[PDB]
């Protein structure tokens, strides 16, 4: 199927291009303007950096793996690529969770927000989101304890997958599900549910006040924010954690669509968190002229 | 490079370190308020109540839940305020105290509030409205010697709001009058509010001790709504 | 030089009518709001009425609604105050106040003791 | 009687108007129409001085053209070395609401004031190396809007109480008081020789004061609203005023009349600060739309625009050597243009 | 008494101003033009100096 695989190559090239470009605009805009130099914008800048590095250091090789259905780069570079994959995906998820926590402090602690969410704590958040994923991913991959107790199954899946794949055991699968996705995702969902309730209450109060004399924005905004994340990541992580108990039934091209949803999350993150808000667009137009 | 240049750079670094220390305490962790009111108002009693928590401007510092508030009251200034009131274009809120028991000057207070509300540079500042002198208003209403509808004819048609919560011992006439005054202010508040700022009415007295907590809660609400609007949640 | 000249006034019986007029010069009359303020004997300046740049929006004090009506003529640079159903408490000097800045919606200091852009004032007396 | 006195005032105003009408034999515009324009002036932000936490309300240049004092309403005076962007001093003010600042021609002291009605003098060269409040001049019954040193001992201040005053810093007493303005005096400008100075105030009037005699020599009108800024022409025989009506105007002391008006139909925001270039050919004005228009002082054509400030431009100054222009703004950043 | 005193002071100031010795606008314009022409060659903002000579490089 030469034509179909060429079309797939073009589609993945388009995805990589949009991810790289959008993240580059986010990084340059935030780093250039001193108007945007604020701790939350620096969290967004770090997230954009993670997404850009995922776009340039990870996606093209996974595209080659997906289109050619096999690995051309050898065992060493596969180990490096898997470690970088896991590291950067978990770093992006951690950045999302920390942005959620910052928003929670902004909305539910308005008076002490500027004192609490200062540059030092934001830098600590960035350091954690860059380091904990790195240690976790590289330690798991290079020490080979992810597939401990599943050597033969790991090798069989690697051979079937085309040369190498992202493989976890039952315990390793559950651990990585709890670390990379479940905990940050639960924190994000809880804080955004609280913010939704607060926003609804405030909107109702304002509407009643303005009606007694003489848009559902929260629903739309939080729906976009949470739906992008859920649609992109929840299927992959759920199926992956269920797979070792199902005894590895997920066949190729399904892992492909799922991990490409994961990459699409990094594609969309600039749109959800930077382009969605009018202040960033105004700064970008200021850059235009 | 040279010794002098290095010394200058080191002095600049020390200055920057002190500026970093200052940018947190008394700059970003404290909230500034502007206290406005007329001669007949009781804003001095408001200051006295908040204190427990030869010219120029007066500053009052008080704390609620370990949050630092700086409330500023103008002292020896002339009666023309269109210039010096621009200095307060970034305060978190404006405390506006009104003598609700003085019918003759209620229109003057309303014009003051309208000018404050519609100013270009105060276009984003919420107003915390204290309808002071409630006991005197109650006495005046009960006496009946002063006909409030003679100053505001609309009062002859105004009916007390359904959600208007009265005090346990409040006479219905007192409730109607006080809520009429509050709604007279709120009509100005809402007729021009684009959602960027809001007005928070409160009925207060000279003996009231809750004013500091009122200000704390209202500043919390103001900043919460500001953040919600910023993040497109409102 | 900004100057405002009111005209009309004098004695009048209760229930009578007056037509106060102000001739404005030295500024673009159509760029500013225009106000009427009065000062009864032994009392401070009181804001009476207001009118926008184009005359679209107008306002009155409570004691004046239904009796006075403010009018504006940008072509002639003249401001009018048709005063009907006059009462003894209307005995006061009537000043016309210019909005301090153009295109603004607020009028901060029009009623101040020594506002610069006020008129000289015309005395109105009701028997 | 009051009526007779006001009629006499009207007659005298008519006399003055006729007298200055007789002198309007020509207009500066039709005299300068024959000279080519300066051209499309371009200036780029060479330096961006940041460090203030709140809106900057005033700034002033040292006579050496390197040092630069700025006042912010966070309660801080910062002395900047514009060449290297390094900070030289950071004076914590006792009152947060500073509305003006000044730099002594000798550079030994700086002054500032505001809503506290007090002009504070800070000794920048204390023997121990720490800035100390040398003096705190009190007596004004309104906020200080401007202040300018005549020398290390004398300072002239304008206040919102409608009066300007000449002080002796050593004794701290008002040597002379200038009265006559009907509204708040919003700006001040000493002549190059410091024998005269002009003050712009509300009531849309500018007045020329003689410091030794202590009286108003001439009153200049023509603005339609408050005068927010005023600057002397480098020659010292003329000055420019920026007003709230979105217009600049140029007055000549000897002609006792307005010469030119700098306005455009698309500009409707008020003017916050004005300044001249060293030759006086360019008139730089700050606006509430956080732009600065560079006006050809002789032709009344917009020679250029300085853009880049996020919030209202509040102050604007040109170095003594005319090498650069510094503009502050309510966004808390100062920018050096060249 | 305040109003009449203010009027008296105002008329005195108006007399002082009416006693001014004024100059024709043409001469004032010529003098301003002469100053601008004379000092044009010393205004860095009118004619940008080379980057080698300005301090704000
Ligand atoms: C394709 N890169 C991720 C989809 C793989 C992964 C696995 C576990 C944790 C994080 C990330």
């Amino acid at each position: 199927s030469n034509d179909v695989r060429a079309s797939l190559y073009s589609l993945m090239v388009l995805i990589i291009l949009t991810t790289l470009v959008g993240n580059l605009i986010v990084i340059v805009s935030i780093s250039h303007f001193k108007q945007l130099h604020t701790p939350t914008n620096w969290l967004i800048h770090s997230m954009a950096t993670v997404d850009f590095l995922l776009g340039c250091l990870v996606m093209p090789y996974s595209m080659v793996r997906s289109a050619e259905h096999c690995w051309y780069f050898g065992e060493v570079f596969c180990k490096i690529h898997t470690s970088t994959d896991i590291m950067l995906s978990s770093a992006s998820i951690f950045h999302l969770s920390f942005i959620s926590i910052d928003r929670y402090y902004a909305v539910c602690d308005p008076l002490r927000y500027k004192a609490k969410m200062n540059i030092l704590v934001i830098c600590v958040m960035i350091f954690i989101s860059w380091s904990v994923p790195a240690v976790f991913a590289f330690g798991m991959i290079f020490l080979e304890l992810n597939f401990k107790g599943a050597e033969e199954i790991y090798y069989k899946h690697v051979h079937c997958r085309g040369g190498c794949s992202v493989f976890f055991s039952k315990i390793s699968g559950v651990l990585t599900f709890m670390t990379s996705f479940y905990i940050p995702g639960s924190i994000m969902l809880c804080v955004y549910y609280r913010i939704y309730l607060i926003a609804k209450e405030q909107a109702r109060l304002i509407s009643d006040a303005n009606q007694k004399l003489q848009e559902r924005k929260a629903v739309k905004t939080l729906g976009i924010v949470m739906g992008v994340f859920l649609i992109c990541w929840c299927p992959f992580f759920i199926c992956t954690v269920m797979d070792p108990f199902l005894h590895y039934i997920i066949p190729p091209t399904l892992n492909d669509v799922l991990i490409w949803f994961g990459y699409l999350n990094s594609t969309f993150n600039p749109m959800v968190y930077a382009f969605f808000y009018p202040w960033f667009r105004k700064a970008l137009k200021m850059m235009l002229f | 490079v040279s010794a002098e240049d290095k010394a200058a750079a080191e002095r600049s670094k020390m200055i920057d370190k002190n500026l970093r220390e200052d940018g947190e305490k008394a700059a970003a962790a404290t909230h500034r308020l502007l206290l406005l009111g007329a001669d007949n108002s009781g804003k001095s009693t408001i200051v006295k109540q908040m204190r427990i928590y030869n010219s120029g401007i007066f500053e009052t510092k008080f704390q609620v839940d370990k949050v630092n508030f700086h409330m500023f009251d103008v002292g020896a200034q002339r009666d023309e305020r269109r210039k010096w009131i621009q200095c307060f274009n970034d305060v978190t809120a404006i405390i506006f105290v009104v003598d609700s028991s003085d019918y003759n000057r209620l229109q003057e207070a309303l014009n003051d509030f309208k000018s404050i509300w519609n100013n270009r540079w105060l276009r984003t500042i919420s107003v915390i409205l204290f309808l002071n002198k409630q006991d005197l208003l109650a006495e005046k209403v009960l006496a009946g010697k002063s006909k409030i509808e003679d100053y505001f004819p609309e009062f002859a048609r105004y009916t007390t709001p359904e959600d208007a919560t009265p005090e346990p011992g409040e006479d219905p006439r007192v409730t109607r009058a006080k809520y009429f005054i509050r709604d007279e202010f709120l009509r100005i508040s809402t007729a021009s509010g684009d959602g960027r700022h809001y007005c928070y009415p409160h009925f207060t007295c000279s003996v009231d001790t809750e004013n500091a907590r009122r200000i704390f809660n209202d500043c919390r609400d103001i900043i919460q709504r500001m953040h919600l609007r910023q993040y497109e949640l409102l | 030089q900004v100057q405002l000249q009111e005209s009309g006034g004098g004695l009048v019986q209760p229930g009578g009518s007056l037509r106060l007029s102000c001739a404005a010069s030295g500024f673009t009359f159509s760029n500013y709001k225009m106000n009427w303020v009065r000062q009864a004997p032994g009392k401070g300046l009181e804001w009476v009425s207001d009118i926008s740049q184009s005359g679209a929006s107008i306002s009155y004090t409570g004691s004046v609604k239904g009796r006075f009506t403010i009018s504006r003529d940008n072509a002639k640079n003249t401001l009018y105050l048709q005063m009907n159903s006059l009462k003894p408490e209307d005995t006061a000097v009537y000043y016309c106040a210019r909005c301090p800045a153009p295109f603004t919606r607020d009028c901060f200091d029009v009623t101040s003791t020594t506002y610069a852009y006020r008129g000289q004032g015309t005395q109105v007396t009701v028997s | 009687e009051l009526d007779q006195l006001r009629q006499e005032a009207e007659q005298l105003k008519n006399q003055i108007r006729d007298a200055r009408k007789a002198c309007a034999d020509a207009t500066l515009s039709q005299i300068t129409n024959n000279i080519d324009p300066v051209g499309r002036i371009q200036m780029r932000t060479r330096r961006t001085l940041r460090g203030h936490l709140a809106k900057i309300y005033a700034m002033h240049w040292g006579t050496d053209s390197r040092l630069l004092v700025s006042a912010s309403q966070d309660g801080k005076l910062i002395i900047w070395d514009s060449y290297t962007t390094n900070k030289v001093h950071a004076i914590p003010l006792r009152s947060s609401w500073v509305m003006t600042c000044a730099y002594a021609p000798s550079g030994n002291y700086v002054a500032c004031g505001g809503l506290d009605n007090i002009c504070s003098i800070y000794n920048l060269k204390t023997r121990e190396g720490n800035v100390r409040v040398s003096r705190e001049l009190a007596g004004h019954t309104g906020y200080l809007s401007c202040c300018r040193f005549l020398d290390d001992n004398q300072i002239v201040t304008s206040s919102g109480d409608t009066t300007c005053a000449l002080w002796d810093i050593e004794t701290g007493q008002q040597t002379t008081t200038f009265t006559g303005h009907t509204g708040d005096v919003m700006s001040l400008s000493l002549a190059p020789d410091t024998r005269l100075f002009v003050s712009g105030a509300c009531d849309a009037s500018a007045k020329l004061w003689d410091v030794r005699e202590g009286m108003c020599r001439q009153t200049f009108t023509g603005h339609e609203s408050d005068i927010n800024a005023i600057c002397f022409f480098p020659n010292g025989n003329a000055f420019a005023t920026g007003s709230d009506d979105a217009t600049c105007r140029l007055f000549d002391l000897r002609a006792d009349q307005e010469l030119m008006t700098y306005s455009h139909d698309n500009i409707i925001c008020g003017i916050t600060s004005v300044s001249f270039s060293k030759s006086g050919r360019l008139l730089l004005a700050g606006y509430d739309d956080f732009n600065c228009n560079v006006w050809d002082a002789l032709k009344a054509d917009r020679a250029g625009v300085l853009a880049g400030h996020d919030n209202r431009v509040s102050c604007l100054g040109v170095t003594d050597d005319g090498m650069a222009v510094a503009t502050g703004s309510w966004d808390s950043f100062l920018k050096i243009w060249n | 008494t305040a109003s009449i005193a203010q009027a008296r002071k105002l008329v005195e100031q108006l007399k002082m101003e009416a006693n001014i010795d004024r100059i024709k606008v043409s001469k004032a314009a010529a003098d301003l033009m002469a100053y601008c022409e004379a000092h044009a060659k010393e205004d860095p903002l009118l004619t940008p100096v080379p980057a080698s000579e300005n301090p704000f490089r």
